[PDB]
């Protein structure tokens, strides 16, 4: 398994491979394209992955999407691997979780104007830095904690602090938000990571591919801190339905694909069964 | 006779007396002990001048009290009414006998 | 929107056409127009708009008869100068100035808040108010403008009324230094026109906006707003205008200030520090 | 009461009581005054936990005592036996409430 | 026809940052504009001790 | 520091198992300073021999 950084390392160590890589990069960014394709289908850049929380993930993804030829699903460039009161108490007794926790809270709970509720990009940056370098027995315990009443569900909803990040003035079109997320490098890669690990299945007994709860939970929590950042819909104790901040309105004749894209978050038996079995 | 250093204790938020209506528990680091062999020539001379009343009869301190050096930065929590709070400089990180 | 056809629910588009300005219109516009709008649904639709831009009169009531106590201190609010339509201006800057008649008894000043576009009297000098010579003062309040130089003027009569009593020996310079109730009113700070500081008393309901404190004016200092008068020199109202640190369970204001506190809250503006404790 | 800072004094060598036999006069500096604008949230929490007796019954400090930050280097003098003596750290150089 | 240094501010002298100051003393003229200039190095030296509680503002009050 | 706690406890360097107390004079800064030593012939001797310099807990006052 060769990641794209070392694939560029072996690419820059050779003359023909670098020539065909820069040739295809000048093609994308007939006959010049097809020869570069039939050469670089044997490159170490061909089928290179990236890692979660690796150093210079952005360059790895910019290299990986550079060789990609120009669509509901895409290939993931990654390695295919009171209760909530007690979760917060287990965080605040460690030192690494406490510092970054107070970091994203003291950033995201700063009202600026009576119009601007909070700063968006710094709050997303703090949430990404929280959900990258914290051990996952702390994140999953605070974000997924089994509740029986309304106050526990409200604490669990308020954990990613949706008053700044999740909600907006309007609910835009889900397809437009998908286009915005697929414009950016990082959000498109996290969305493909979520699509590769959290589809429904008719063959496996838990409707999840490879019967892997862990990959679908990591593909869920890796979408926090982007524009396609989901959260719960209400403070329901047992009813657990996640959703991004959009809706099916404004769809036109593209209504069915919008509904099918939204049913990945609203009506996934794989993700809901994974959350329920993790709560058990 | 124990050396002055960090002492840790798990405490409620509402037992800290800061009026935050919350029941979470955080760890608390405070400086505790007794400074005995830290007296200097400054300390002895100032004590003797208090014994001779050359002083201008003010508030002075002629025993080295053990205090924190640098505090922890931030502790954030949520209340009983779904609203976060960020307390700056709650516990100590280093204890020095000055 | 969802409309019914035969007991069903289909959806359709409701387009909204609104009409938006492009710049700050001045006062001197006295026009009217009709605007025509083409709509192409590529079926060809026409819309109209009767717009009427009417100018604004800027006259004021002519004489603002008012008084001031002799015990007052520097930077204390007295009265409000404003146009007849105070809360009508949005994008027209209106500034207020003074012209003393004798040019020897300069005591007061006017600064303009651009929220209400209105001016507030403030005591600038103590000695000129302290003199028994400059006891009834006549000012020409001139209401000016920035964009188009239409202006007006008016009369200001003010009477220097009362007696003078010295303050105590150990008084600080601001009202908020005191902590109990008695030492607040038995000493005089800076911003009050009464010469003594006022005490407002809160509640025992935890971290509230109703925090017990000592202010110059109970209608001005714990107002939740830092106006133009308080922001001149930071000793007047520290509990609405500071940029500092707070010791005690609280919540700070949105640009600045103390939004909510617990217990009694005093402030040292010389160190930009505040304390809240029962 | 007064704020904490430097106060000067001029005292004899043998009036320090250290056993020296001389009559020269040294310029003794000291930190004096009151700490009322230095208590922090740590101090309030420590005071409240002393009130609820959750403490392990050790010696703590919930009033920030004003001590010198640094100290002066040397004091050189001569005595009744005609012998030079240099003493280190006799007075302060900067005061702060800690 | 000579100039005398005077302390204008206390706080800037009180700062430990502005401890060695370099000024361009410019000797000017009124009638004919021939002029010159020179260097001024000054060192902020010593310690600071607060005054007493009941002090007046002038020396001659005592 | 006092006399009783010196002899009612045993340190390191003494072959007697208890510490010895020598008592000085009130003549100011003298060589005859009252102290608690392991041996009154070895520790306040004015000389740091080979035995005391092995581990520095034996005779700190030499
Ligand atoms: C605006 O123009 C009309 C035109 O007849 C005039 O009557 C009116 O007085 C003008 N407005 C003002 C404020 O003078
Ligand atoms: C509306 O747009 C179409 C598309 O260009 C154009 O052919 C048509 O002429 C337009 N309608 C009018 C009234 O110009
Ligand atoms: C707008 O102006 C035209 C001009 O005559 C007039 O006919 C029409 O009635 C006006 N609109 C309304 C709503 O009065
Ligand atoms: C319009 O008026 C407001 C009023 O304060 C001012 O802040 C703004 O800069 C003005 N803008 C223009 C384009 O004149
Ligand atoms: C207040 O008085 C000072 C000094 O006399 C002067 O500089 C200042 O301009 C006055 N304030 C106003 C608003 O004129
Ligand atoms: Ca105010
Ligand atoms: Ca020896």
């Amino acid at each position: 398994p060769v990641d794209c950084v070392r694939a560029n390392e072996l690419c820059a160590a050779e003359s023909n491979c670098s020539s065909r890589y820069r040739t295809l990069r000048q093609c994308l960014a007939n006959k010049e394209c097809q020869a570069a394709l039939e050469v670089l289908q044997e490159s170490p850049l061909y089928d290179c992955r990236c890692k979660r929380g690796m150093k210079k993930e952005l360059q790895c993804l910019q290299i990986y999407w550079s060789i990609h030829l120009g669509e509901f699903y895409e290939a993931s460039p990654y390695e295919p691997v009171n209760h909530c009161l007690d979760a917060a108490k287990a965080c605040n007794l460690n030192d690494n979780c406490k510092k970054l926790r107070s970091s994203y809270i003291s950033i995201c709970n700063r009202e600026i104007s009576p119009t601007e509720r909070c700063n968006r990009r710094k709050c997303h940056k703090a949430l990404r830095q929280f959900f990258d370098r914290v051990p996952s027995e702390y994140t999953y315990r605070m974000l997924f904690c089994s509740c029986q009443d309304q106050a526990c569900a409200e604490r669990r909803r308020q954990t990613i602090l949706p008053s700044c990040s999740y909600e907006d003035k309007e609910k835009p079109n889900c397809l437009d938000l998908r286009g915005v997320c697929r414009t950016d490098h990082l959000c498109r890669s996290r969305l493909a990571d979520f699509h590769a690990n959290c589809r429904a299945s008719y063959q496996t007994v838990t409707s999840c591919p490879a019967d892997n709860y862990q990959a679908c939970l990591g593909s869920y929590a890796g979408m926090i801190g982007f524009d396609m950042t989901p959260n719960y819909v209400d403070s329901s104790p047992t009813g657990i339905v996640v959703s991004p901040w959009c809706s099916c309105r404004g769809s036109g004749n593209m209504e069915e694909e919008c509904e099918k894209f939204l049913r990945d978050f609203t009506e996934n038996p794989c993700l809901r069964n994974a959350i329920q079995a993790f709560g058990n | 006779a124990r050396p002055c250093g960090l002492r840790e204790l798990e405490v409620r938020v509402s037992e800290l007396g800061l009026g935050y209506a919350s029941d979470e528990t955080v760890l608390f680091r405070y400086c505790a002990g007794a400074c005995e062999a830290a007296a200097r020539v400054y300390d002895l001379g100032l004590r003797r001048l208090r014994q001779r009343r050359r002083l201008r009869r003010e508030r002075v301190r002629a025993q080295p009290c053990c205090r924190p050096t640098a505090y922890e930065d931030e502790v954030s929590f949520l209340d009983a009414h779904s609203r976060y709070h960020t307390v700056h400089e709650l516990s100590a990180r280093e204890c020095a006998c000055v | 929107t969802s409309v019914q056809a035969n007991g069903s629910f289909v959806r359709a588009t409701v387009h909204d056409y609104r009409l938006v300005l492009n710049r700050n219109l001045s006062i001197s516009e006295n026009r009217t127009m009709q605007l025509a709008v083409l709509v192409n649904d590529s079926g060809v639709l026409l819309l109209h708009f009767n717009v009427s831009v009417l100018p604004v009169s800027l006259h004021l009531p002519s004489t603002y008869s008012l008084s001031v106590s002799r015990r007052a201190r520097r930077f204390a609010q007295i009265g409000k100068v404003c146009v007849e339509n105070c809360q009508a201006f949005s994008g027209i800057n209106v500034q207020y100035k003074l012209h003393s008649s004798g040019a020897n008894c300069s005591t007061l000043g006017v600064v303009t808040s651009a929220e209400d576009t209105s001016g507030i009297l403030f005591v600038n000098d103590t000695k000129a108010l302290r003199r028994p010579k400059c006891a009834e003062l006549h000012y020409m309040v001139v209401a000016t403008d920035q964009q188009t130089s239409r202006q007006a003027q008016a009369q200001l009569l003010v009477t220097v009324e009362g007696s003078y009593v010295a303050e105590e020996a150990g008084c600080p310079l601001s009202c908020a230094v005191s902590k109990r109730r008695l030492e607040c009113e038995e000493c005089g700070g800076l911003g009050s026109p009464t010469g003594r500081c006022e005490w407002r008393q809160g509640d025992g309901k935890g971290i509230t906006r109703n925090f017990s404190t000592c202010s110059p004016s109970t209608k001005t200092c714990p107002d939740g707003h830092c106006d133009v008068v308080e922001t001149q020199d930071i000793n007047i109202c520290p509990q609405d205008c500071l940029r500092g640190s707070i010791v005690g369970g609280h919540e700070p204001g949105e640009p600045r200030g103390i939004k909510a506190g617990y217990g009694t809250c005093n402030c040292f503006p010389e160190e930009e520090k505040c304390f809240c404790e029962p």
